[PDB]
């Protein structure tokens, strides 16, 4: 007979602080493709796709998704990429009866059962950091951590989660300090308490800041351990900034040997997933759909992610498959959707893909140390299987890492 | 008679506790909708206020709205939004529809913002109007320092972070800035060693009772001390763990209560050709069983607000209304054009907007042995301070000093 169409609501962010639906829509185009000409997946259906422009913006969004809910076809799924579009659809979603699936959202608020009940993500939460440093301050024999922040909800909802993972491993935090945009006084600080591990928390002009701020109050060298994020710009640290004082040199100085911690978004592996693709296959499709270079297009590093979304998605609608009854008053297909999605187990472009119970992705993250000015790869860590892979690379003034006290 | 429909969004349900604003509410919405229409102010036209339930929840107020364009007439304009995160959500996608909101309790300072809420005015004046308010207080007693004791509580953190600017080019020094969670009595603690004197409380009801406990037990009370705290607190709310009731009363004696004024004091005819003793009376009898809301008088001018736009945005389109689809973005700048040249005598006094925030009247309260007293009255339009003389008192001779 005929192949049933089933729709997906999708929402891209074209423009605005996550312009992602650059490279996220071609690579959710290319998995529907993927998806829809292998036969064992869904035979008696057809997965398509109906999309707008959120252009990262929750007003936007609202004007879309009344669009996708309030016009035929019925959606069986929605699909947002912001952290702050996903904020607001998947609340909302529980009066639609909607699974919402997010391809590029962090914001650790979104791993709450209870406000987001049909929510899952193939990227994961910003908390993903944490298991990483609790297990490196593990293996080097630390107790005694200090954190800085910049004023924001994500760094603040990161660092509450890290107090709890800290406590189970039976490790402090000794100091926690704040600023909105000036940190020359938390630094300041944690010179007078002489804390040793510092955990810092803040966007890459504020991070240029902190460490000038460090510069000066000698906070580096083989008393100091930062743990820093590794999503910034290559020689974030060697930037001009007309609001600061100190040199490049000063400034490379500083941030010598500090480690960063970064969540794994391709397989590293030249291996084979469920799509019979190589990591590096797949970014060479997806550079050929593109307009623009890769350094050019938006969500370029999360596109994998988009594209395993759709995988999870069509495995999940392969598990339970009458999908053209799915209507928005009733809780039944919904609920067989979920405990699917819920129960991912499969090898994605990004790697293995598998959800928490908050619906979180489960990732392996890369950790690099600076050295002589240059990040290298010293480990992977999989927080699920505590598995530490150690390359022996990393490097230490004493000839050994220093310790947390005096 | 053609209707001039306006979508009506609040929490109307009595399973929702702010139910009662929108119920409470509703009296006065209906006694200015009867008397727009009785005189025919909008012929040919009738204003038709259509209600939709927000139950105070982020999701179904989505859904009502959403369901009010569906199904709904079609709407020139939204009155109402009272739950903070639910009237930012409406507030912020405004633009999508063409559509001109007004508020009448919506006071979270957050709305404000022009860039993320262009569409957005309220009749309320916010959580932040205190504070231009408590700067004239201040410069009436002489008092060029003072402390703060904040609640970290969004709430309450929006307050303290605009006091900072209020405060800045004035001659006025913030020498303490404490904040707390669960318990006041090491900020207060501090406060004290500090040897602060005026303090500037932004907290809610149960830390308030928290707050004047410790307050007795560091002497941080009596005639050389000045506490302006919140005046939106229930009545008798401090009768509702180590101090007793009598020394709570006695280190609460004489501190500043500020919040807005639910209704004009002056006996002059408003809009509606009625005084604000005239509309409250027949608020009252309207009312009958359901409890009344200080938000009253903000719903009743919201809707001569509306009217008032109507035949303005009428005015203009002569010169050059069936037809508005939420498609005409030309109609809902000519909506928004005329809400911002509101000026007329309301029952809440004078109603104004300046960058869609209400220019209001803020009260000063006292306690004074039992209850909250009127002492004074702050006009934002005139930037003006008016203390009731023999009605605000000091436990010295002289009001307190600041150090
Ligand atoms: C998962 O991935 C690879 C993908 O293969 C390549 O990569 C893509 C990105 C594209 O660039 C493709 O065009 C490209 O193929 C799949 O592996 C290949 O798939 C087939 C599966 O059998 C293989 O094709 C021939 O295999 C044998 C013998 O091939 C010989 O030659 C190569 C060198 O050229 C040697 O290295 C091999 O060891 C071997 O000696 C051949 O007999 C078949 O030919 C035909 O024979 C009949 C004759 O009567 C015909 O009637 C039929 O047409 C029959 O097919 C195949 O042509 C191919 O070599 C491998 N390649 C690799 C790299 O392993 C893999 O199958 C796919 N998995 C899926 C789809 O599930
Ligand atoms: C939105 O309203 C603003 C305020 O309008 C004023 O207050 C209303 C309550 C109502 O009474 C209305 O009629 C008032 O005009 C508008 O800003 C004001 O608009 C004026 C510009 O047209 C400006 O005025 C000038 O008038 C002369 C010009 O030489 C001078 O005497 C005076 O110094 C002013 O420059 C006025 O200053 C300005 N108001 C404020 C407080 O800044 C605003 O344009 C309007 N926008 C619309 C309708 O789209
Ligand atoms: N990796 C994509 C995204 O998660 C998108 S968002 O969650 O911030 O909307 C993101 C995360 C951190 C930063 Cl700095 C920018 C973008
Ligand atoms: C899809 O579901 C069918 C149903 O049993 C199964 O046979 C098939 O292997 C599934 N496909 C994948 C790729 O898991």
């Amino acid at each position: 007979s005929e192949r049933r169409a089933v729709y997906i609501g999708a929402l891209f962010p074209m423009s605005g602080g996550w312009p992602g639906g650059q490279a996220c829509q071609p690579a959710v185009e290319m998995a529907l493709e993927d998806v829809n000409s292998r036969r064992d997946i869904l035979p008696d259906y057809e997965l398509k796709l109906i999309h707008h422009d959120s252009k990262c913006d929750p007003g936007q969004a609202t004007k879309y998704l009344y669009e996708l809910l309030y016009n035929d076809p019925i959606k069986i799924i929605l699909m947002p990429g912001c952290s702050s579009v996903s904020t607001l659809v998947a609340e909302a979603a529980r009066m639609w009866n909607l699974i919402v699936l997010s391809y590029g959202s962090s914001s650790p608020a979104l791993s709450n059962r209870q406000r987001f009940p049909t929510f899952f993500r193939t990227h994961p939460s910003a908390t993903l950091h944490n298991p990483t440093r609790v297990k490196l301050f593990e293996k080097w024999g630390w107790k005694k951590i200090a954190t800085i922040q910049q004023t924001t909800e994500v760094f603040t909802s990161t660092l509450d989660d890290l107090e709890e993972r800290v406590k189970e491993a039976g490790i402090e935090i000794t100091f926690r300090q704040s600023f909105f945009s000036d940190p020359a006084v938390p630094v300041k600080n944690l010179k007078r308490q002489d804390a040793r591990i510092i955990v810092g928390l803040f966007y890459e002009t504020e991070a240029r800041k902190v460490f000038c701020e460090v510069y000066k109050e000698r906070l580096f060298g083989k008393k100091y351990v930062w743990f820093l994020i590794g999503w910034y710009a290559d020689n974030w640290f060697k930037i001009y900034d007309p609001s600061i004082n100190c040199t490049v040199d000063e400034m490379t100085e500083a941030v010598e040997g500090h480690i960063t911690t970064e969540i794994v978004m391709l397989n590293p592996a030249n291996t084979r997933s469920i799509s019979n693709m190589t990591s590096q296959e797949f970014v060479e499709k997806l550079t050929k759909r593109l307009k623009r270079h890769p350094e050019e297009t938006g969500g370029f590093q999360e596109a994998p992610l988009a594209y395993d979304a759709i995988w999870a998605l069509a495995l999940a609608l392969n598990k339970t498959s009458r999908l053209e009854d799915f209507n928005y008053n009733n809780q039944t297909i919904t609920d067989q959707i979920y405990r699917a999605m819920n129960s991912s187990s499969f090898e994605g472009v990004s790697g293995h893909v598998v959800f928490d119970a908050s619906g979180s992705r489960m990732a392996w993250t890369l950790i690099e140390q600076l050295q002589g000015g240059s990040y290298k790869k010293i480990g992977y860590y999989d927080s699920t299987k505590d598995d530490l892979s150690w390359s022996k690379t990393d490097k230490w003034i004493g000839g050994s890492p220093p310790a947390d006290d005096y | 008679s053609p209707p001039l429909s306006i979508m009506g969004l609040m929490p109307l349900t009595k399973e929702v506790a702010k139910g009662s604003i929108g119920r409470g509410v509703l009296p006065a919405v209906e006694l200015a909708i009867e008397q727009i229409r009785n005189e025919s102010l909008l012929r040919p036209y009738f204003l038709d206020l259509r209600l939709y339930d927000t139950e105070c929840d982020n999701a179904k107020g989505l859904k009502a709205f959403y369901d009010a364009i569906k199904y709904g007439p079609n709407h020139l304009m939204v009155f109402g939004g009272v739950c903070p995160s639910v009237t930012s959500i409406i507030a912020e996608s405004l633009q999508g529809w063409n559509l001109v909101q007004l508020s009448f309790a919506a006071t979270t300072p957050v709305l404000a913002d022009k860039k993320k809420y262009p569409y957005f005015f309220r009749t309320v004046p916010s959580d932040n109007a205190v504070n231009p308010a408590i700067l004239k207080l201040l410069k009436h007693y002489q008092w060029k320092r003072v402390g703060t004791l904040t609640q970290d509580v969004q709430r309450f953190s929006e307050v303290r972070n605009d006091l900072t600017g209020v405060l800045y080019g004035e001659d006025i020094e913030i020498s303490d800035t404490e904040s707390f969670s669960n318990d006041p009595c090491t900020s207060v603690k501090k406060l004290k060693g500090n040897d602060v004197r005026i303090i500037l409380g932004q907290f809610d009801q149960n830390m308030a009772a928290k707050v004047f406990c410790c307050a007795y037990e560091e002497n941080m009370y009596g005639s050389k001390y000045q506490w302006i705290i919140p005046g939106w607190y229930e009545p008798s709310w401090w009768e509702q763990s180590r101090c007793l009731r009598k020394n709570l009363l006695a280190a609460m004696e004489g501190y500043i209560g500020v919040d807005f004024e639910p209704l004009s004091s002056k006996q002059i005819k408003t809009i509606s050709g009625k005084t604000p003793q005239q509309y409250e009376r027949e608020y009252n009898n309207k009312r009958s069983g359901v409890g009344p809301s200080k938000f009253h008088g903000y719903a009743y001018d919201g809707i001569w607000v509306i009217a008032k736009t109507l035949q303005r945005a009428m005015e203009t389109l002569h010169a050059s209304i069936q037809d508005f689809n939420y498609t005409d973005h030309t109609l809902g700048r000519i909506i928004l054009n005329a809400m911002n040249e509101t000026n007329f005598f309301g029952v809440t006094g004078q109603v104004v907007f300046r960058n869609g925030e209400r220019m209001g009247t803020i009260k000063f309260t006292q306690f004074q042995d039992s209850r909250e007293v009127k002492v004074g009255e702050y006009n934002a339009v005139a930037d003006t301070l008016e203390i009731i003389n023999d009605t605000i008192r000091f436990q010295g001779s002289e009001p307190p000093k600041d150090d």
